[PDB]
RNA sequence: CUUUAAUGUUUGAUGUUCUAACGUUGACCCGUAAUCCGGGUUGCGGACAGUGUCUGGUGGGUAGUUUGACUGGGGCGGUCUCCUCCUAAAGAGUAACGGAGGAGCACGAAGGUUGGCUAAUCCUGGUCGGACAUCAGGAGGUUAGUGCAAUGGCAUAAGCCAGCUUGACUGCGAGCGUGACGGCGCGAGCAGGUGCGAAAGCAGGUCAUAGUGAUCCGGUGGUUCUGAAUGGAAGGGCCAUC
RNA sequence: AAUUCCUUGUCGGGUAAGUUCCGACCUGCACGAAUGGCGUAAUGAUGGCCAGGCUGUCUCCACCCGAGACUCAGUGAAAUUGAACUCGCUGUGAAGAUGCAGUGUACCCGCGGCAAGACGGAAAGACCCCGUGAACCUUUACUAUAGCUUGACACUGAACA
RNA sequence: GUUUAUUAAAAACACAGCACUGUGCAAACACGAAAGUGGACGUAUACGGUGUGACGCCUGCCCGGUGCCGGAAGGUUAAU
RNA sequence: UGUAACGGGGCUAAACCAUGCACCGAAGCUGCGGCAGCGACGCUUAUGCGUUGUUGGGUAGGGGAGCGUUCUGUAAGCCUG
RNA sequence: AGGACCGAACCGACUAAUGUUGAAAAAUUAGCGGAUGACUUGUGGCUGGGGGUGAAAGGCCAAUCAAACCGGGAGAUAGCU
RNA sequence: UUUUGUAUAAUGGGUCAGCGACUUAUAUUCUGUAGCAAGGUUAACCGAAUAGGGGAGCCGAAGGGAAACCGAGUCUUAACU
RNA sequence: CCAUAGGUUAAUGAGGCGAACCGGGGGAACUGAAACAUCUAAGUACCCCGAGGAAAAGAAAUCAACCGAGAUUCCCCCAG
């Protein structure tokens, strides 16, 4: 014909971005309950004064200053808080 | 969507109830659970209904 | 209320409550309204003559608002506890 | 002529002391078994209209 | 009650006649100088036909309308909501009819807690038995496993097994994340009443991220609310639900 | 084939040469029996094909006769028009220039004639797309409805089996 | 013969003939809220609708679907 | 369509590669004069002045300030054969 | 005798040219068809707009027809220019 | 004028003169200004009256709750630090 | 058959026109709902009938709420 009709793709789908990542970095002063990192799995583990939610959201269990550190035999990344 | 909504009614007679789902093709027997009754503020037996 | 064609805010939210017909006939009277009444006794009829509240009013309340400085009698009007303390301090007598 | 209020909006908003508007939360009508109890408990109380939506509400409710 | 015979009422149906409503575009007389009409007589039909109200069916005969968007023009095809990865340029976010895959559930245990346990694969030896079943040892170290895609995570296991059990609790909720908004998500701690554990403690569902639908309109149960003269009631409101 | 896409199917006739024509073949994409099949004398300002005669249709135009065109006197329009002191070329640029750049050419103004351009004049493109436009038409779209038809009640009564 | 007055005169429409079908007269059917009127001052050799289209030779098989005609036992079914 | 692939003439540098100093070159900057907006400060009591710094391309659009026209009052006033 | 044949009037409109701001909002010129019939024509009447009429072309119904014209609802509506 | 972009060969205008398009009524909100001030103001109507009368009313001085109801607190809940 | 229908004469009245207002009988659609069918426009436009200087309505089988008011009509609130 004058023009050749094309096909169709089968890859159009994608899901919404979940806004994961670190919310407060090292040195941030946070209130109790502040979300530090939103995660899939425990890439960062909960240290002192830090709690882990059902979806592994790390949140502050006290007022203070955020600190990242590496601890344990496995060199895992822990998030703790110095109470200030 | 085989599982269907069912109502669990308290045996304390206060008319409060919970809702959940059950597969009835298997496990056809009634569901019984000690659950909290907000009206009498106690734990009582809830029985299958609806 | 038009939002381009999506469900407007005043239609995607649920309706709630009901309009009570007793609230229409219930009114409120401040302590300062008592002093602008002539007679020394506060009633529905006397307040309607003084024009503090409307003539359709069947129920009235005295709340702690303003300052009362004169002795006055409130008969057959519900009175809050703060207004009751204030009226007693000002020297008035309260009854039903 | 007098401005006619939107009656559907007057059945859904109520004026507060400072001039804001309160409304009942959505998503609490007919599909409630699958919803978590925490989510429904938070949807039970009344909520204030958002700053982006005050404009539409005041337009719909002239007298209020 | 399977049943017949029979008394008696009602209901219902059918057929048969009758004339007196009604029909007569049958005849004759009169208004009348009239193929209209009306009156009279007569014949025929006859409670039928026909018409009014209600009602079931049928009804492009007629009428009012609808018949989406995206789109390397439109049509055709495909797509439309949600989840995972890449594009995505080491915070977040980020388009294309870009590249690849999935979801519209499941489980009263596959949830809570306590205690206990640790794979894939290969080698060697061993009844059927062999490349590959169960067994013993060794190597190896997660190359396995996760109810279902993908990514991140998991040994203190989040993986496997058993005992007990219902916290898959009720009212809240500091603070925070994420959205234009509707809304969505996380959450210590408080109160009440529970389960497991000796106890410290843990538990407001599941390794996490899909498994979903506003409002209106109604249905169901309850309610210390309202109730159009009053007392009720209907209806409404609130709470829980469909 | 008024039907056959492939297709100028193949074979034969006609022509020096025939995608058309005529006769056959049948592989009928996708003929077919009263939305008729096949045939048919006559008829047709009907479609196609061939032949004779005839010719300026043509080879290939020539000449002639008249009406205009042309000149003079009289009368005297029209479309159109932002303004205009209104050249060629190459390039540029809303991507095809009288107008911009570079360059070349060109004394000023008429009259007869031609039509390459002024994306010339004429008609708010009719094709195409869009509008949550219109109209009219169709139907087993939706909702109705005239009509047709069903039954109950009313006009409507008597007696019997 | 007729036709798109003003770009289409035709192979289109019509036609005589053929068939199917309705219609028993206050006919079917049509125009009319109705009275009436046409059909027709006609009466099945008449009238209406539909398709085909002089004439010649003919018109084959299928009633599953939709329509139409007939049946009425049974299921379902309105107002009441 | 016509040189038509330095803009042209022309160029053996008037091309290119280095080094260096000059000069040209904009509505940029500076000088001189003027206007305006905003701020600061001083004074005056302000309803402004002065000093000082800085700003002043502009469509959609927002803000501020005016001119002019007809008519009404001031106006049986004032101008005008 | 004949919807018979040839052919004027008469009715039509097949071809070509001209004309196309025309002599003419459909004609002229040269041919062309029917021309006793289903012909043609004068006068009068009747059918009215979702209606008429139509040997059927969506044709015609006052140079207007897939729903005439005139007046009104009406300044319809126009996310368009 | 429309556009991402027009000398555009994209739209509109032959020229001149006259006319030609953000209005009016009511309601509501904000600003400025003026009066009064925990008060403000009248509408119809009366009045010869731009006066005066007329406070019927409306807005404000109290909110919370679906509501009864309570009240500088109230709702939520058995109860709230 | 009495009668009645019909016929003749006489007396009185009406007819038709007119801008708006009024009462009654019929009664749209565009439009809005960002489509459209309930709904809206709107009982509007329009058609028709009748009457008067006005018309219509009108002296509670009406409101109210345990207190009471006292026919109808119009204006301002109530109140968007
Ligand atoms: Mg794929
Ligand atoms: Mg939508
Ligand atoms: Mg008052
Ligand atoms: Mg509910
Ligand atoms: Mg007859
Ligand atoms: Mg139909
Ligand atoms: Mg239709
Ligand atoms: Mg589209
Ligand atoms: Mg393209
Ligand atoms: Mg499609
Ligand atoms: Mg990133
Ligand atoms: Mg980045
Ligand atoms: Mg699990
Ligand atoms: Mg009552
Ligand atoms: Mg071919
Ligand atoms: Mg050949
Ligand atoms: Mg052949
Ligand atoms: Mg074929
Ligand atoms: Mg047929
Ligand atoms: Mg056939
Ligand atoms: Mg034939
Ligand atoms: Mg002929
Ligand atoms: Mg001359
Ligand atoms: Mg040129
Ligand atoms: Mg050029
Ligand atoms: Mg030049
Ligand atoms: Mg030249
Ligand atoms: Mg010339
Ligand atoms: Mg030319
Ligand atoms: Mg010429
Ligand atoms: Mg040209
Ligand atoms: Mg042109
Ligand atoms: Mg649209
Ligand atoms: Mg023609
Ligand atoms: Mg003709
Ligand atoms: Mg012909
Ligand atoms: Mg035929
Ligand atoms: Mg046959
Ligand atoms: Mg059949
Ligand atoms: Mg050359
Ligand atoms: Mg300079
Ligand atoms: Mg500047
Ligand atoms: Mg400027
Ligand atoms: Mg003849
Ligand atoms: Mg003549
Ligand atoms: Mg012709
Ligand atoms: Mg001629
Ligand atoms: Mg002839
Ligand atoms: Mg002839
Ligand atoms: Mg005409
Ligand atoms: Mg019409
Ligand atoms: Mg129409
Ligand atoms: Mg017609
Ligand atoms: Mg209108
Ligand atoms: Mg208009
Ligand atoms: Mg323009
Ligand atoms: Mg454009
Ligand atoms: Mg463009
Ligand atoms: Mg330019
Ligand atoms: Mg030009
Ligand atoms: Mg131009
Ligand atoms: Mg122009
Ligand atoms: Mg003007
Ligand atoms: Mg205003
Ligand atoms: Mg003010
Ligand atoms: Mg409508
Ligand atoms: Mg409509
Ligand atoms: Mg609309
Ligand atoms: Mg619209
Ligand atoms: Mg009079």
């Amino acid at each position: 014909a004058h023009k050749k009709a094309g096909g169709s793709t089968r890859n159009g789908r994608d899901s919404e971005a979940k806004r994961l990542g670190v919310k407060r970095f090292g040195g941030e002063s946070v209130l109790a309950g502040s979300i530090i990192v939103r995660q899939r799995g425990t890439k960062f583990h909960a240290g002192a004064n830090v709690g882990c939610g059902r979806d592994h959201t790390l949140f502050a269990k006290a007022d203070g200053k955020v600190k990242f550190e590496v601890k344990g035999p496995k060199n895992r990344k822990f998030i703790s808080i110095e109470a200030e | 969507g085989i599982r269907e909504k069912i109502k669990l009614v308290s045996s304390a007679g206060t008319g409060h109830f919970y809702t959940t789902t059950k597969n009835k093709r298997t496990k056809p027997e009634k569901l019984e659970l000690k659950k909290f009754d907000p009206v009498v503020r106690q734990h009582v037996i809830y029985k299958e209904a609806k | 209320g038009f939002e381009g064609g999506q469900m407007p805010l005043y239609r995607r939210l649920p309706k709630f409550g009901f309009t009570s017909r007793k609230a229409a006939i219930t009114a409120e009277i401040r302590l300062s309204d008592l002093a602008k009444v002539e007679g020394g006794v506060v009633d529905l009829n006397t307040l309607k003559a003084a024009n503090i509240i409307g003539i359709q009013i069947e129920f009235a309340k005295v709340i702690l608002a303003g300052e009362v400085t004169t002795p006055v009698t409130v008969r057959g009007l519900r009175v809050t506890k703060g207004a009751r303390a204030a009226i007693e301090a000002a020297g008035g007598k309260i009854e039903e | 002529p007098k401005i006619k209020t939107v009656r559907g909006a007057a059945k859904r908003f109520k004026k507060t002391g400072k001039g804001g508007f309160k409304h009942k939360h959505a998503n609490l009508r007919h599909i409630l078994t699958k919803k978590a109890t925490k989510r429904k408990r938070h949807l039970r109380p009344k909520a204030m209209v958002s700053k982006g939506d005050l404009g539409l509400v005041i337009a719909c409710l002239p007298y209020a």
